[PDB]
């Protein structure tokens, strides 16, 4: 998949299928991080850098800040 | 090592100049001459009366 | 075993790659260099006030006056000239004061 | 336009000459 | 482009055969060969 | 009589002539991939190396009417 | 008149020394071919023909960190002026070219006379030699004009078209409340278009003008070049 | 205007299908057997409970002040606190500017008789605006 | 490379060493199978 | 004999400074010390998330310093020329009219070309103040 | 030349590396700026210099 | 096992590289990217 | 005009000016502080790369008959074309 | 004497004049499509890559016919 | 009787006059890699001279533009 | 009446129109190496020859340019 231009990139496949067929996969083992893995989203269940930050919360703290950076004289003008 | 050491100098050094530079400097010849100088002389003759 | 660049100083590799590996190079940078400090390096006052200031000259204090000013001021001063003599007034001293008392 | 002046042209090209002769050693080393 | 090697001795042509603006400058007129620039340079 | 006039509006009528010159530009671009087509579908083999080439000579075409635009520049903020 | 500023790469200065104290490789380079002069095996040159590939690499990484980066608002491309460019040019150029003429080697410029002797020397031949000598010089204008042009009109486009796009979005968005929207959608959708494809197109020229500045010199160098052949 | 919006409610089905969420599921295929609409349901659910849980805010909103006042939350300061307070602080200088133009009913502070700015209020292209 | 332990992996990190671990065969075969399903589906 | 040419004279200890410059160089390493941050020409690199980072970091400081010192000037000229034509007659005004006149020029910067043009050209009959107010 | 590196899937998976929070802090910032000016500069209460005639940059640079 | 890195690449991949012969292949065909 | 404006050098920190006359005086005082001690003959390569080409320069200039007027090179406005003085 | 003046409709005419800009524009464009068919015609399996070739020359003919529109419209309102 | 006029804008028409010259530069550039393009898919072996020559003609061809271009300066700053 | 008026900016228009001939020039150069490109993959064992006659109809195109260039220096000084 894509976010803009950066392309998220694919692990080629390096058994045969008659090799790979023999597999057992065993999620188990796995780390809880990934299981019931999805190439389309594989960072779906990955951990939050902080707890209780969402996106949007990033998202609506930067309009703030642009908020302010545009109206923070409009309440305290200062004289040349 | 050595080049662990001088560049990590060298980046101190660049921060200081970046943040002077971009937050602190002030621009030349301003229209209001509240900020930044207008130039001066520099060179000029002193102490030589013969030179008038 | 024994590099310039890795083993030799940054000034000594800087007179090294530009002397046996750039000679040429530098001799026309230099050249260059000569050229424009000698053909490029002068602003008349009119230049300055059409294009030396980032918004436009500021003429109601006129920076350019006070500059002229303060350089003439220092080298009067220093140089102990005086700005009185015939040559610089075109007339005699005499003719100066009655000049000064006629107007 | 000052990209097509000459009025400080000398002391604008001071830059080129500076990373030629100067930096250019520190990036190659 | 190539390499270029000079002529030899023998395969240099006669200077009487060249030509100049009007024509070849042979016996009674070799003194004009300093003068003319294009039989110089078809020499 | 001897009067030194000084018009204003002409730096427009200059500044459009030189937008002219894209005419041909553009128009070239255009030939060059014509050509790169008839040129691929002849011999597909080689069908990177002529994109390459087709680059190279859309950059220096193109370069040409840059000239022109900065002419218009300078006649249109002058 | 001396003035003293400064350029515009401090903070890349500083991405240098923090992100190159420790070695790493180069597999990608914009103007490979200085690297690769020969393409016949047992082909040999004894004039330094990879002497080029220092400056190279370095004009490369200075007028990168210069033009690439300048596609972002108020960023400064320090060097943009004419006779600037004029000067770099005149170096690399005159110092290629005076290395080949202080070879002291005249057969070198025979090439220069074009065409063979069946063609008449005087009004053919010495007028095309006339020609291409002036066709080197040409040469190196051309260069140095066709660096300024790229960025100086690219810029401009970029600065005009922003200009616009910030006047419609400021001023007209209300009609996104409005019966109208539906041609404010229109417009701001292809205002977005055209802001992706200016950029696309910005970031594709700067490179392709770096790799067309370094070929040209190479180009210089590789008119004189002789190949002798292993034996 | 009706190929459209079957599309529309395709694709819409399309993606209500796809969701693997078995209590959502679960409450959809209640209500489509019920005829009932969960979304109003959950609106209803939500209301009632924070209907029920505000003199819970209340018991939170002083035990929390206990809790900094004591210097408890000061004793374990981290970065990521650092990182919420300075968020919490810009979002309370938003709220107060956004508080002062609104008190003031204008953007702009209002220009005062005695100030040469005057004129422009009296060059008005629309005085009802 | 001891001064880096303290950062750990991120989250990029720790799927390049899930995907390429020692459990990437079994991780390739969950995937290729998966891919094909949906291929099917899609079909 | 005063000074060495061989960078290997040594002019302090291995070990000093050597937990910051450690520290100094884990920063440096851990983002570009990877596969996929293959450079080009050692200018742009192919992690996605030094991009992200750089290029809102150089946007931000870049237009912080336009903002505070390049346009700046613009604006000063404007709130002189316009209210007298020294910097004493523009503090004669209260920081409210100040305000009021740095947002009009704001405004005539972001129409440009594509605004009105009767905010700089008076229509006729116009009873506003002209050129020659102050003259 | 944008090899690899995470790539987060949609909006709110940005919040899974420190690098993407940044940046979708900095994306807030450069879209909510826009409809601050709209408020900013469409204001009922914002009026014209009424010495906007005495001066301009159209006769400066001419 | 630790998050240190190994022998540079440059973004190159070896099995299509000039230099691809340097580099070792193992059972799998995937050319190593280091000696 | 303001779209031109933008290609300007944003780092302009000082600007200093400095008569011609000036420093060369000063640096010809330099030349001929370092080129006078006696261990340095006026035969050796040094001096006369010090001194010859300026001897010759300065020698062309005062041999120069000039019909056309060149206007001086300092002047308060040379922006002028009807005005050379 | 000094006069000096300014027309006011002069960059009606520039204006026009950067219009016909587009004329190679268009013509070229037309020129790309036009080979691009008779490749599809010489390399039938080849209808997508030449598709691809045949769209990038349309955007960077595209490309200069902006470059003069934009001096067409802000001439127009200047 | 005998007036004397002296127009100080007329240069702007004369420089966009000789920039329109570019137009068959640009037109040249493009039918010359147009033509090598589909050469060089004739005969591929010799890729490398045809391109030789090419080059040859741009620099032959760039050369007259030059000229226009420097009657344009001659004319805009003068 | 009779006015006998004298305008001093009308060369500059004479010499630019004089330089827009260069646009035919700089074409035919064009056409010319792309037909040659052309017939050296075609029958590469006469490239010399080809070479030569090219540079011929080089030489005379520039002859033509020559004049064009002889009279816009003309009307631009004279
Ligand atoms: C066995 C003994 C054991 C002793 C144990 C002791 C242990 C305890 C420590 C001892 C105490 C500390 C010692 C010093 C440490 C320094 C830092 C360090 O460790 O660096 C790493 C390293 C440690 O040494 P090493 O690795 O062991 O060995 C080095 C290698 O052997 C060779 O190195 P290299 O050749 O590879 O590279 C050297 C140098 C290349 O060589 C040079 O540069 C040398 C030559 C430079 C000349 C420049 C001036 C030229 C002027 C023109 C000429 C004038 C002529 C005048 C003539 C006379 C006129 C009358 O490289 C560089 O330039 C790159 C590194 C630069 C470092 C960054 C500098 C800025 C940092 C700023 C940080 C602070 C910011 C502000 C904070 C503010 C806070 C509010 O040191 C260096 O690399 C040396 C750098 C030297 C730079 C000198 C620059 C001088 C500039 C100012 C001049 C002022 C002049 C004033 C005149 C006024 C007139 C009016
Ligand atoms: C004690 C030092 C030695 C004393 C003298 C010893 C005995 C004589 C030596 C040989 C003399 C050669 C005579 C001329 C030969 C023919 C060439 C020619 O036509 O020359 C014209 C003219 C000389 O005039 P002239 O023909 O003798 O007759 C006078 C006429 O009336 C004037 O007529 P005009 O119309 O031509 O006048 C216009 C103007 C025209 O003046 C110019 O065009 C000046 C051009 C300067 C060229 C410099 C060459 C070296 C460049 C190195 C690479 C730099 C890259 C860029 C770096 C940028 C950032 C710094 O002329 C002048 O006013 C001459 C003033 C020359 C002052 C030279 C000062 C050099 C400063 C170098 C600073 C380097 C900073 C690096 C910092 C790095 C830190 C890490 O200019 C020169 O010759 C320039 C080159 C002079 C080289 C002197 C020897 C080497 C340098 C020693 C001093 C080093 C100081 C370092 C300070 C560091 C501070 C931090
Ligand atoms: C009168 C007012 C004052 C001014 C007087 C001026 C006199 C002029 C004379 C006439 C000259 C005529 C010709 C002028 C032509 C100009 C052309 C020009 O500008 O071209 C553009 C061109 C722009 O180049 P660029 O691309 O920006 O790169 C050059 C940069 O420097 C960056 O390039 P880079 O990074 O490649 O450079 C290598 C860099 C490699 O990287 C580093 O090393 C990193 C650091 C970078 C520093 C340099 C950047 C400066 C940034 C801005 C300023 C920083 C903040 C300053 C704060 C000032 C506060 C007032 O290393 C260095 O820079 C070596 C020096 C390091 C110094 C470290 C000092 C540490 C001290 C620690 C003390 C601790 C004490 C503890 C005590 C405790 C007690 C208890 O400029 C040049 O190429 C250089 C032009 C210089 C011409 C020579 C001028 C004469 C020397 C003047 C020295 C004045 C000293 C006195 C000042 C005192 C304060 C008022
Ligand atoms: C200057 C000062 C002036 C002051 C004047 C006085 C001020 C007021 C004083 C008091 C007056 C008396 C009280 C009156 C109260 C009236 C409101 C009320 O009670 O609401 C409850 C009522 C639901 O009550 P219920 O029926 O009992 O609910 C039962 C359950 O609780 C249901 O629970 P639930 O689970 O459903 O809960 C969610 C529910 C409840 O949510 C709420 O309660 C919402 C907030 C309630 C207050 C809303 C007040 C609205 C007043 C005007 C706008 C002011 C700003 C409001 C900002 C709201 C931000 C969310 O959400 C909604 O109601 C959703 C409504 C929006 C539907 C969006 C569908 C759009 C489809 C478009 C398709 C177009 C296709 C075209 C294809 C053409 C092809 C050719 O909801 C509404 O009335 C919603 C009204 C929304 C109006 C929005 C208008 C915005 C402006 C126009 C759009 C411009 C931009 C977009 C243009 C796009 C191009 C087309
Ligand atoms: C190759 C290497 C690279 C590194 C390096 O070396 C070479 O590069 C070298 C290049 C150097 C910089 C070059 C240029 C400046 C500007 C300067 O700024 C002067 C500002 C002052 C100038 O004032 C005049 O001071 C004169 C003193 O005699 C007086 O006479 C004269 O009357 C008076 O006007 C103060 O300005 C007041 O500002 C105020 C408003 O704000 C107001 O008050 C008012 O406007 C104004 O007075 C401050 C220092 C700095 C950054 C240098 C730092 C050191 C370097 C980085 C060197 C460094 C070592
Ligand atoms: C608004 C107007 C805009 C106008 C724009 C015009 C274009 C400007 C372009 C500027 C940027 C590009 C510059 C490129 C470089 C140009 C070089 C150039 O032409 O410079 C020539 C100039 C000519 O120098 P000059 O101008 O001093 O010439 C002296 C001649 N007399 C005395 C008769 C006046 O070169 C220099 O400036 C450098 C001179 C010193 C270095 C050379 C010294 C050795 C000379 C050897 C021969 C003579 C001595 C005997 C042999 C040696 C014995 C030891
Ligand atoms: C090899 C190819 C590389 C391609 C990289 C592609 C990057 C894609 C970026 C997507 C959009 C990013 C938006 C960022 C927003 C930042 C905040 C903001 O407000 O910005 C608004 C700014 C300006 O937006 P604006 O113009 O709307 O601003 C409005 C502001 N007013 C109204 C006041 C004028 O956005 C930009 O300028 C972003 C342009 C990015 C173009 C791509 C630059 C690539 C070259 C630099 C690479 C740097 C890498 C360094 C790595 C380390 C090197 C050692
Ligand atoms: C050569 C000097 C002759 C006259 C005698 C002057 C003695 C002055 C007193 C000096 C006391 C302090 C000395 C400290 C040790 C200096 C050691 C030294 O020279 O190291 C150089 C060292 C560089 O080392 P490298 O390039 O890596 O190579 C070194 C090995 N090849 O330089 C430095 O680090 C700077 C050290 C400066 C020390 C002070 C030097 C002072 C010289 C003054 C000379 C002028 C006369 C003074 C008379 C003083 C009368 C009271």
């Amino acid at each position: 998949y894509n976010m803009l231009v950066f392309r998220d990139p694919k692990r080629r496949p390096q058994l045969s299928e008659e090799e790979r067929a023999k597999v057992v996969v065993n999620q188990a083992e796995w780390p809880e991080e990934f299981k019931d893995f999805d190439p389309d989203d594989p960072y779906k269940n990955s951990p939050e850098i902080i707890k209780g930050m969402s996106s949007w919360n990033l998202f609506l703290w930067g309009v703030e800040c642009a908020f302010i950076y545009q109206f923070y004289e409009l309440v305290f003008p200062k004289s040349i | 090592e050595i080049q662990s050491r001088k560049k990590y100098f060298q980046t101190l050094g660049y921060l200081v100049a970046f943040i002077y530079l971009y937050f602190l400097m002030p621009k030349e010849k301003s229209f209001s001459g509240l900020s930044g100088p207008d130039g001066h002389w520099i060179m000029l003759p002193k102490g030589r009366p013969e030179l008038f | 075993v024994y590099t310039r660049w890795k083993c030799d100083r940054l000034p000594v590799f800087q007179l090294k790659l530009f002397t046996q590996e750039y000679p040429m190079h530098a001799a026309v940078g230099i050249f260059t260099i000569i050229f424009l400090w000698k053909h490029m390096s002068h602003c008349s006052e009119e230049t300055e006030r059409k294009y030396g200031w980032w918004a436009g000259y500021p003429y109601w204090r006129d920076p350019i006056a006070r500059r002229n000013e303060t350089k003439y001021k220092q080298m009067i001063i220093n140089n102990d000239v005086d700005i009185t003599h015939p040559k610089w007034t075109g007339c005699s001293v005499e003719q100066l004061e009655e000049l000064s008392r006629v107007v | 336009l000052e990209p097509m002046s000459t009025w400080y042209l000398a002391s604008w090209a001071m830059v080129w000459y500076y990373a030629f002769f100067f930096w250019m050693p520190m990036v190659w080393t | 482009g190539e390499l270029f090697v000079r002529p030899k001795l023998e395969e240099i042509p006669p200077a009487d055969q060249c030509r100049g603006f009007f024509g070849p400058l042979n016996d009674s007129l070799k003194f004009l060969r300093l003068l003319d620039i294009k039989w110089m340079m078809n020499r | 009589s001897t009067v030194a006039i000084s018009v204003q509006g002409l730096h427009y009528v200059g500044t459009g002539l030189a937008a002219i010159a894209l005419a041909g530009v553009g128009l070239g671009i255009g030939t060059i991939f014509g050509n790169l087509l008839v040129a691929c579908a002849r011999q597909p083999n080689l069908t990177k190396m002529l994109f390459n080439y087709a680059i190279l000579g859309f950059a220096l075409t193109e370069a040409i009417g840059l000239f022109a635009l900065m002419l218009a520049f300078l006649m249109l903020f002058s | 008149m001396f003035l003293f500023f400064f350029c515009d790469l401090f903070w890349l200065r500083l991405l240098l020394c923090m992100y190159y104290c420790v070695w790493s490789r180069l597999c990608f380079i914009v103007y490979f071919n200085c690297l690769m002069l020969i393409f016949d095996f047992l082909l040999f040159c004894l004039f330094d023909l990879y002497l080029f590939v220092g400056l190279c690499l370095f004009l490369l990484l200075w007028f990168m960190l210069f033009n690439l980066y300048s596609l972002i608002l108020y960023y400064c491309i320090t060097y943009l002026n004419l006779y600037l460019l004029f000067c770099i040019v005149f170096l690399l150029y005159i110092a290629f070219l005076f290395l080949f003429c202080f070879l002291c080697d005249f057969f070198l410029f025979n090439n220069l006379l074009v065409g063979d002797s069946f063609m008449d020397v005087f009004f053919i031949r010495f007028l095309l030699c006339f020609l291409e000598c002036f066709s080197l010089l040409c040469r190196c204008l051309s260069t140095f004009l066709r660096l300024f042009c790229n960025l100086l009109s690219s810029h401009f486009l970029l600065l005009m078209f922003f200009d616009f796009f910030y006047f419609i979005f400021v001023f007209f968005f209300y009609g996104v409340f409005c019966y109208w929207f539906i041609l404010f959608i229109f417009v701001f959708c292809f205002c977005l278009l055209f802001y992706v494809f200016l950029y696309l197109l910005d970031l594709f020229a700067a490179i392709l003008q770096l790799f067309i500045f370094c070929n040209m010199i190479l180009q210089l160098i590789m008119d004189f070049l002789l190949f002798l052949l292993f034996v | 205007l009706c190929n459209a919006a079957s599309k529309v409610q395709a694709r819409s089905a399309k993606k209500l299908a796809a969701l693997t969420d078995a209590g959502i599921q679960k409450t959809i295929s209640e209500h489509n057997a019920n005829g009932t609409d969960a979304a109003v349901s959950s609106t209803k659910r939500y209301l009632a409970e924070q209907r029920q849980l505000f003199h819970y805010r209340v018991v939170r909103f002083f035990d929390e002040c206990h809790y900094i006042i004591s210097g408890e939350y000061f004793a374990q300061y981290t970065k990521v606190n650092l990182i919420w307070d300075l968020r919490f602080l810009t979002k309370l200088v938003v709220l107060f500017l956004i508080g002062t133009v609104l008190g003031r009913q204008s953007i702009f502070p209002p220009i005062d008789p005695d100030s040469p700015l005057v004129e422009a209020l009296v060059t008005k292209v629309n005085p009802n605006y | 490379y001891d001064h880096l332990a303290s950062w750990g992996k991120d989250a990029f990190l720790r799927r390049l060493e899930f995907e390429n671990g020692p459990l990437r065969d079994q991780v390739e075969a969950h995937t290729q199978r998966l891919l094909a399903e949906r291929a099917a589906i899609a079909k | 004999v005063l000074f060495s040419t061989y960078r290997s004279s040594r002019l302090v200890s291995k070990e000093f400074l050597h937990g910051p410059v450690m520290r100094f160089r884990a920063l440096g390493e851990y983002y570009f010390q990877r596969a996929w941050n293959g450079t080009l020409n050692w200018a742009l690199p192919g992690e996605y998330r030094l991009y992200a980072v750089m290029i809102p970091f150089i946007y931000f400081y870049h237009r912080w310093h336009n903002d505070h010192t390049l346009d700046r000037d613009h604006v000063e000229k404007a709130m002189i020329m316009r209210w007298g034509g020294t910097l004493e007659d523009v503090r004669k005004l209260s920081a409210k009219d100040q305000l009021r006149v740095r947002c009009f020029t704001d405004i005539e910067k972001l129409y440009s070309a594509y605004g009105p043009k009767d905010t700089y050209l008076q229509p006729p009959g116009d009873t506003l103040p002209g050129k020659d107010f102050y003259r | 030349m944008l090899l690899g590196g995470f790539v987060p899937r949609r909006f709110s998976q940005f919040n899974r590396d420190p690098c993407w929070m940044f940046f979708i802090f900095s994306v807030g910032f450069w879209l909510g700026e826009y409809p601050a000016m709209m408020i900013k500069y469409n204001a009922r209460d914002l009026v014209y210099d009424p010495h906007r005639y005495v001066w301009s940059h159209h006769d400066d640079h001419h | 096992v630790g998050n240190g890195p190994t022998f540079s690449t440059g973004g190159e991949c070896m099995n299509t590289c000039d230099i691809q012969n340097a580099f070792p292949m193992n059972d799998r065909g995937v050319r190593s990217s280091s000696p | 005009s303001n779209p031109a404006d933008h290609f300007r050098p944003n780092l302009k920190a000082l600007t200093l000016y400095a008569e011609r006359q000036h420093y060369v005086d000063r640096w010809l005082h330099v030349k001929e502080r370092w080129l006078a001690p006696w261990y340095l003959p006026w035969w050796s390569p040094l001096f006369q790369l010090g001194t010859w080409y300026s001897q010759r320069s300065r020698n062309l200039f005062l041999v120069e008959n000039h019909l056309s007027y060149r206007p001086y090179k300092f002047r308060r406005n040379d922006e002028d074309r009807n005005n050379p003085y």
